[PDB]
């Protein structure tokens, strides 16, 4: 079995480990992935945080705080920041390569950073299904990536990440309508073909 | 106000309005604490600490169980599931 | 004009409850307003703001008796007509 992968693809995508593609726009801060779910010891807590990310356009500035061997590094503005040192230095590493920013921090566990929105963790074999969150259970079955906080799989994803909140209180995200033009390009048929 | 304005420079006072025969307005279920934490803990709630490092803001809130469930403070047995 | 339900979080701008009590945070913008159940508004400003603005709530600097500073600027001893 081979290193799966989540991504964000754009502004609000999401791809799970088993791959499922879906839509999600929010602008509270979720739980991306972590590893304290269910009946575990809970290494690892990956978040994310969007702020004016609902629409997608110019704004919407990821913020992204990862919490692991009782440490605080996080990032965004292009730089990242460590706001509580981890104990176990000796896997920590961070590689400023090209476009990117590659980060590990252990074993079974590594972060890239495109600078501007792309979230791509990659985990090893170790875990299959040990974590959850926003990218599924890592379990191989691809149409149970839904199980929502609650314990109990979710048709609609705008349902879904809500449940994956850490601020209980703020705005919960709106179901949109759907339809097959956004916004811009709802009833500007013109512009819909030259994008296309 | 005087004990918001001295709060905010730093120092805060603690249980004041215990003899002063007035307590600000707050809906049922909750009356006036003093440096309650932001991050209530509520009902629907991901068990999840260490982030609200934030600073100590004063208002009213729930007893000590009791946690909220929109804007009432509902004992933590009967805590709903959403679908 | 629309109303529009609470929580609410558009453009950068989380409207929620805290305490019991209603806020309104800006935090992008450097500010966080409120109210209470009785209605007393309340205005946490960033520092970033120091010796620039200048309203109703006077200026951000140290002194505490040169903020009537009129829209055009004048300190005027008057704490109405300002
Ligand atoms: C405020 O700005 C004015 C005009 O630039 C300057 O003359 C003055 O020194 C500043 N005062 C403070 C307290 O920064
Ligand atoms: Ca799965
Ligand atoms: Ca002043």
């Amino acid at each position: 079995v081979c290193d799966a992968t989540c991504s964000t693809i754009g502004m609000a995508h999401y791809l799970t480990f088993d791959g499922l593609k879906y839509l999600f726009p929010g602008e509270c801060q979720y739980v991306l992935v972590q590893d304290y779910c269910g009946s575990n010891p809970g290494t690892f807590r990956i978040l994310v945080g969007n702020k004016g990310c609902s629409h997608p356009s110019v704004k919407c500035k990821k913020r992204v705080t990862i919490l692991v061997e009782g440490g605080e590094i996080e990032l965004f503005d292009g730089e990242v920041n460590v706001k509580r040192p981890m104990k176990d230095e000796t896997h920590f590493e961070v590689v400023e390569s090209g476009r990117y920013i590659i980060l590990l921090l252990g074993k079974a566990l590594s972060v890239v950073w495109d600078r501007h929105l792309s979230i791509s963790v990659v985990l090893k074999q170790t875990y299959q299904e040990k974590v959850c969150g926003l990218c599924g259970n890592f379990d191989g079955i691809q149409n149970n990536d839904l199980t929502s906080s609650n314990l109990q799989v979710e048709e609609d994803p705008v349902d879904f990440g809500n449940s994956w909140k850490v601020s209980s209180q703020c705005a919960d995200t709106r179901k949109v309508p759907l339809d097959s033009s956004p916004a811009t390009c709802h009833n500007n048929i013109m512009k819909q073909t030259m994008v296309d | 106000e005087y004990a918001r304005t001295c709060a905010q420079e730093g120092m805060v006072l603690y249980g004041w309005t215990d003899h002063s025969a007035c307590s600000p307005v707050c809906p049922a279920g909750m009356e006036y604490r003093q440096c309650v934490s932001p991050c209530a803990r509520t009902c629907q709630s991901l068990h999840i600490n260490e982030m609200c490092q934030e600073r100590c803001v004063d208002g009213c809130s729930c007893p000590e169980g009791q946690l909220l469930d929109e804007g009432l403070c509902v004992e933590s047995t009967e805590c709903p599931c959403v679908h | 004009d629309q109303r529009v339900s609470m929580p609410y979080a558009s453009k950068g701008l989380y409207l929620e409850t805290e305490a019991g009590y209603y806020k309104l945070s800006g935090e992008a913008y450097g500010f966080v307003a409120r109210i209470d159940g009785s209605g007393n508004f309340q205005v946490l400003l960033s520092d970033r703001y120091f010796n620039k603005t200048c309203g109703l709530c006077g200026n951000f600097n140290i002194f505490a008796e040169d903020d009537f500073m009129t829209q055009e600027g004048t300190l005027t001893s008057d704490p109405y007509d300002f």
